[PDB]
This record gives C-alpha cells, structure tokens and sequence, in this order.
C-alpha cells in the first residue's frame, strides 16, 4: 500500500539517524578538518582584480573541495534531524512534567500567576490549553487531577475553559488545519528553539550552508573541537566563569587608562609625535579619541608601558612628570590590572578542573545514597565497592522504580506498596540516608 | 532445585559453538544419539540428568526432535519460576548468616542462585518499622541493555556531576528521582529507536 | 650515540641529558612535561586552531599591512598565501610580546583601522595572554 507503508521506511530513517548521531557529529568533524586542510592551499593571484587560486599540482583538489562542502552540509543536516529524534523528546518530556507537576502542586495558573521576568510560564501558557498537553509526559490525566482539586473553590467551568477541557467530556461517567495542534507545535518550536544544543547545531548548519557563498566560513567549524574535548570545553568555560569580575577588571583598566590620557592630552602632547619625517607630523594627541584609542591599543600591549612608546623626555621642564607618568603606568596597568584579568581567567580554569577532580573523589569515598565513607566498609575486603554494587546501588534504585511502574498495584508487596505510596505522595524518606543493614545489624550480622 | 539447574543450563549448552558444530545445518532438529554425544561432550551434564533430558525429548520415527522447540518449552519456564526460588534462598542466607544447615541446602543451589545474579537486584530501604530492610525484585535483561547506551551514560554523567558538585546534601534525593523518571524516558526511547 | 660521536664528535653533547636521568629534580622537570600530555596536546591544537582563524581573517582582508620588506623593489608579502601567512602567524605572531599588532604595518589612517585595532587586541588577548600562559602552567603545576 503506497502512500500508507512509506511510514515504516521514514520511521526506519529517522531511527537510523536518531541511533548514529555522535558517529555523525565525529565524521561531521573530520570532513570539516579536510576541507580547512584543502584551504591552507589557496592563494591569491591579481593575473585591481584578485582571485583565489588553489595553488595544486595535481588538479584534484577543487573538485574534492566541492564534493567535501556537500558532504559537510548533508551531514549536519542529518546531525540536526538526528539530534530533534533523539534528544528533543526529553526536552519536551521535561519541560511538559514541571509544568504539569506546577499545575497540580502550585496552582501556577489557576491560584497564582507566572512573574513577568520569568519567560518560561509566560511560554508554557501557551500549551496548557491545548488538546495535545501532555504530549511525552506519562501522566495523562493531570488536566482532570487539576480541575477536581480546584474546580470547588474556583468553578469547574472557568477550569475547563483555562484547560481547554470539553464539558460533556469533564462530567463524562467512565480537515487537516483542525487534525493539527498549531498552538501545541507552536509551543514546542519555542521550547527546543531554546535548547542550548539545537541553537549550537542550527549555528554548526547555517554556516556550513554559507561556506558554500564563501569556502573560508568553514573554517568556523573547527571550533567544534572545543565543543568535543573535555579540555577544551573547560578552557572556553574558565573565560565565562569570572565573567562578572572580568568585565569590572577591564572597565577598571579602561577608565585607568582614560586618567593616564586625560593627563598625558593636557600636559605630555609634545611627546606623542609618531612622524620619522618632519615634513608630517603625525600627532597622536592632539584629540582625546586618539589619544585615548593609542593609550589602550599601543601601551597596554606594550611590555613596559606607554613611556616605550613616545619620545624621550630627557632634558626637559617636565622629565620628572614624564618619568613618574611612565612607571605608574607600568606599575598600575602593565604589572598590576593585566595580571589580574589574565589569572581571573587561569584561575578559573583550574578551579573547574579543581571541581571536577573533587567529583571524582567524593564518588569513590562516599557512598551516593546513605552518605557514609569508605573508611566504614573498609574493614572488609572490598567492603565499599561491594556496598556501592550490591547494596546500595543507584541503578538498583532506578531499576527498582521502573519494576514498581511495570507491576500491578494488586501484585505489590508490602514493601513495594510502601514504597509506591511514599513516591506517589513523593516523600523520599524510604531512603537509607546515613545507615545501613550492616550498621543496623553489626552486633548479630557480623 | 536440580530440576530449575538442569533446565537452566540447557539454553547455554545448546547454544554452544560445540553444539552447532554438533549440527552444521542448523535446521533446529538433531538426532537423539547426536544430542547425547553434545551433551557428553560439554561436560557439564552427568549421565542421570543426559538420561532425563533424553526422556523428556519427543523424538521422531527417525529418533529426531527440534531441539529449539524443547528448549523453548522446557527453559522459559524454568527462567520464568525459578527466580523466586532464588531470592527465596537468597533472602534466608542474608537473613540466617550464620547457619549450617541453611549453608548445606544452598550448596546444592549455587549452578542456581549464580544464574539469577545479574537478574537479582537488592536495594536498602528504611522500612516501616524503623528499620533498614533489603528488598529483593527482579532486572530484565532489555533494563540493562537501555542502561548501557551512549546517551544514557551522558544523561548519567552529567547528573551525577551536577548534584554532587552543586546539588547539595538537602534535595538531592529529589533530583535523583526526577533524574529516575527521566532516564526511564530515555530509556523507553532508546529501545523504541 | 657512543659509537656514533666516532663518526661526529659533537654526538657526546647527546650524553650531557644523562644529567636529567641521573638527578631526581631534573628527573621530575622532565616527568614534569609529558605529566599532562593529553591536556597540553589539546591545548596546542586549539592554540594552532585559534591561530588559523586569525589567519583566514588577515587573508581575506588584512593583506596591505603584511609586507616585510624595507625596499619598494621588492616587497616581501607574508600573507598572499594562506601557508605563508599561517606559518608568519605562528612564528613571528605567537612569540612576539604584543601579538600579531608588533609585528605588522600600522593600521593608523586606514578605513579598517578599528577592524584592525580588534584583530590585534583580541589576539594579543586569546593567544599571548590566555592560551600561553595556560600552556605554561599545565607544565609548572605538573611540576608542583
Ligand atoms: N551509590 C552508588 N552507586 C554506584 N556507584 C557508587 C555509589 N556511591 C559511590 N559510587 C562509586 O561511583 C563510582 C562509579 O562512578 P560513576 O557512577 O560516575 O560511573 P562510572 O562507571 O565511573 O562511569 P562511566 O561508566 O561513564 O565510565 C564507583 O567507584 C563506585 O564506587
Ligand atoms: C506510570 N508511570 C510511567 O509510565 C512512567 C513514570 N516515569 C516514567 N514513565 C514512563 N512513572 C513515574 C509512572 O508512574
Ligand atoms: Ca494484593
Ligand atoms: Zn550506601
């Protein structure tokens, strides 16, 4: 049957995508790395004019230029479609069970209302009266757990218009425009428009499409690498973690340097002549922008300030003036603000891996569940790794869950009923938070 | 017990590279003679439990039986029953850890109770009555296979970063089960895809 | 290299590194380099990579200020070529004190003198400032 039994195929396709994305994303990478490898043979020839040439021998290395780009541009496509297959679904899922626990537990848009800073309840209100809500999230009855908790004190009715729940159906005793919740989709193209790792692919796709405008944008993609290494990712993220304290480093240096240029434009403007030919001189402060743009482009890089860069003031009224100028500014500037904002950023950087290595270290010295040390099951021999893979193991726990949600509440045990009644109310003292069934029974178990 | 281990080890000894070399075709039938040489010849089997194998098998006119077909009526059962067995037993010697007769009894059901050690899971939780108890229940085998993907492990990796390096010692058992809930979501998702 | 300083004399000075095998604290200054060899090698790689970015830039528009040459007659232009101007960046770029600004025409009276001023901060910034010192410590701290 054509037309209906194309499904399984597309279904086929898109799993297949969903199922390969990292391999995708790693040849993603390689393609990219041989197309820049390709590029470090252009030149540029005027045979006015100027024309990129790709200075080769053996003629091949256009026509391999232009099959990599389309295959660099199929690829993050894919990547993209693989990623809204595999990853998306859990945004949703996510996004869908905090406004549906929201909802039920806070009254977010029946008790109270969203703040106005906040965007994401001013979003999600456009879903909740949608007919598709909850699209992922398991519960499927959460529109009717709400309007009977707060139809009482706020009118079913009004209720069922905020949910947009028929009223036949609320007091029911157990073409295509329509067929398609335009508002519902509407939602979720915000909600993954959003993400964080879709923005990063739709950026990776768009200029891949346009380094085929220009072949040099996909030098833009060699950036991934310091979206796929550990390291790197760590060296990106210590430039943003003292972000605040960086941007008042560098506002404190500029206005430093405005004070320096302030004093240098009304008495040191004889000094600033950059002209080896007296015929033109080229003054650079005899204006406050100038001056102000050679202070902070010419002396802060520098390596011994702004006195290395104007003219000598020996044997003049102002030698004194001029030497105490220069070796502030070598002092504040040079010596101490750049110092400053260059550790604000190594620091950084080696607090992260500080933090990281610390996580490292609490995993294999605390036990994840109960919080007691290694020195405890020590005693015996692998008493902690036996504890953390027998005893209390936190797969265990998540395994433990999805047996309680795949049994029969007729089936379950005491325990298990114990435990579903204390999740389902979510009290999580069921717990073993700093004890065990060897401290419990240490005197008779042994 | 000896009925739960002698089912229990068929599926591997069947499924043994010995045993399709036993039967190159591959057609899920063999001779009773042929079965018995496989069976000799894994050496896990001894000549009461060949016998009893042998008896249980509905052969052919030409002492042939699809030994895919005993399996699947013999094994699932098995697989199906014995686990409760297992955390019967289970249950009795970590509760009773210092017993002989218990330790007697469970010599017998060791080819058992390592069977069911992958699908035996143990968890701790404080109980009802004040106290920390050990409670018992069963892994399928498809709930590991989901727990072992790539992107499970990433999802695992950054919340075991996030709540310990920040999540703090207070509302770190409710992360946990959202990040439960959420990994049983993925973990549906994967096996769909 | 015993038998080879037989053919050459000068491969004796190979034997003068036995110092480093033969005290504990060169020993260590020696473990001191391959002790975060992974991180260091990724550190390289992005230095090399923020570097080529830097060139693609200055080839595609920066490519009046790269002329080495004091002589009109004949100009020595570092980045009519995209190894050229790689190798100029690397080389003279990464060791010069300021960046790449020192070692360059002045961008002063030129329509793209403020593209130009970001171009050298921003590599002085990334390059000389950030990525060195970082490639500096992964070494020293290895040390400590
Ligand atoms: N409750 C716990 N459950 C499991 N492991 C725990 C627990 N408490 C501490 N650990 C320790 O956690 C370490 C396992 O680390 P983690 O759970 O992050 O995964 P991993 O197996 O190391 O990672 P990956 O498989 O991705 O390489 C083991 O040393 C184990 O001792
Ligand atoms: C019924 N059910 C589910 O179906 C479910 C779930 N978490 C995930 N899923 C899929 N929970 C907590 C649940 O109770
Ligand atoms: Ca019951
Ligand atoms: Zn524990």
């Amino acid at each position: 049957n054509f037309f209906k039994g194309l499904e399984i195929y597309q279904t086929k396709l898109l799993h297949y995508l969903a199922r390969n994305f990292y391999n995708l994303r790693f040849l993603a990478l390689f393609v990219a790395f041989a197309i820049n490898f390709i590029l470090l043979f252009y030149k540029v020839t005027e045979e006015a004019m100027v024309f990129f040439v790709l200075q080769e021998s053996t003629g091949y290395m256009a026509p391999a230029l232009r099959a990599l780009a389309i295959i660099h541009t199929v690829i993050s496509l894919v990547c993209v479609v693989g990623y809204y297959c595999l990853k998306v679904p859990l945004v949703v899922f996510k996004r869908e069970k905090e406004i549906a626990r929201k909802l039920e537990f806070d009254g977010l848009y029946i008790t109270e209302q969203p703040s106005e800073d906040d965007i994401k309840g001013q979003w999600d209100r456009l879903v909740i009266n949608t007919p598709s809500f909850p699209n992922n999230y398991w519960d499927k009855f959460v529109k009717r757990k709400v309007i009977n908790k707060y139809g009482d004190l706020y009118g079913a009715e009004r209720i069922a218009e905020l949910l947009g729940l028929d009223k036949n159906a609320l007091d029911f005793s157990p073409s295509w425009l329509s067929s398609i919740d335009m508002k519902y989709h509407i939602w979720k193209l915000g909600v993954v428009f959003t993400d964080n790792s879709f923005l990063y692919l739709a950026w990776y796709t768009t200029m891949s499409v346009l380094g085929h405008y220009n072949n040099f944008f996909f030098a833009a993609h060699l950036l991934d690498i310091a979206m796929g290494f550990k390291t790197l990712r760590t060296i990106l993220s210590s430039v943003t973690h003292n972000g605040k304290q960086l941007v008042l480093t560098v506002g404190l240096l500029a206005v430093v340097v405005y004070l320096y240029t302030v004093v240098a434009f009304n008495f040191f403007r004889k000094f600033y002549n950059k002209s080896e030919d007296d015929d033109e001189p080229d003054m650079k402060c005899d204006d406050m922008m100038t001056c102000y743009l050679f202070h902070m482009y010419v002396g802060v890089r520098a390596g011994g300030g702004i006195g290395d860069e104007i003219e000598d003031p020996a044997g003049d009224p102002y030698e004194m003036y001029r030497i105490v100028f220069d070796i502030t500014f070598f002092f504040f500037v040079i010596v101490i603000l750049l110092a400053i904002i260059q550790g604000l950023i190594i620091d950084a950087f080696g607090e992260l891996r500080d933090q990281q290595e610390q996580v490292r270290e609490d995993m294999e010295t605390k036990c994840f569940i109960c919080g007691i040390g290694n020195d405890y099951f020590d005693t015996t021999p692998h008493g902690f790794e036996t504890h953390t893979l027998q005893e209390h193991n936190l797969a265990n726990y998540l395994f433990f869950l999805m047996y309680l949600i795949n049994k029969d509440e007729t089936e379950h045990t005491g325990q298990e009923s114990y435990v579903w009644k204390m999740y389902q109310e979510r009290c999580w003292d069921f717990f073993p938070a700093g004890d065990c069934f060897r401290k419990q029974y240490e005197d008779q178990l042994g | 017990l000896k009925f739960f281990d002698m089912f229990l080890k068929l599926k591997d000894l069947t499924s043994s590279d010995t045993f399709k070399e036993y039967d190159p075709d591959g057609k899920g039938i063999i001779s009773k003679k042929e079965f018995q040489k496989a069976m000799e010849g894994q050496k896990q089997y001894t000549q009461s439990e060949i016998d009893f194998l042998l008896s249980c098998a509905e052969a052919d006119e030409n002492d042939m039986f699809n030994y895919v077909d005993f399996v699947d009526r013999f094994h699932e059962p098995a697989k199906d029953i014995g686990f409760n067995v297992a955390v019967l037993l289970t249950n009795l010697s970590e509760h009773m850890p210092n017993d002989s007769r218990l330790k007697c009894l469970l010599d017998p059901a060791g080819s058992v109770l390592n069977y069911f050690e992958p699908y035996l899971g143990r968890i701790e939780i404080m109980g009802g009555a004040k106290k920390i108890e050990r409670v018992y229940f069963e892994i399928s085998e498809s709930s590991r296979t989901q727990w072992e993907k790539p992107q499970v492990k990433e999802s695992k990796r950054q919340f075991i970063f996030d709540v310990v390096n920040e999540g703090g010692e207070q509302e770190k058992m409710e992360l946990f089960v959202n990040f439960c809930e959420d990994t049983i979501f993925e973990m549906q998702l994967a096996s769909q895809i």
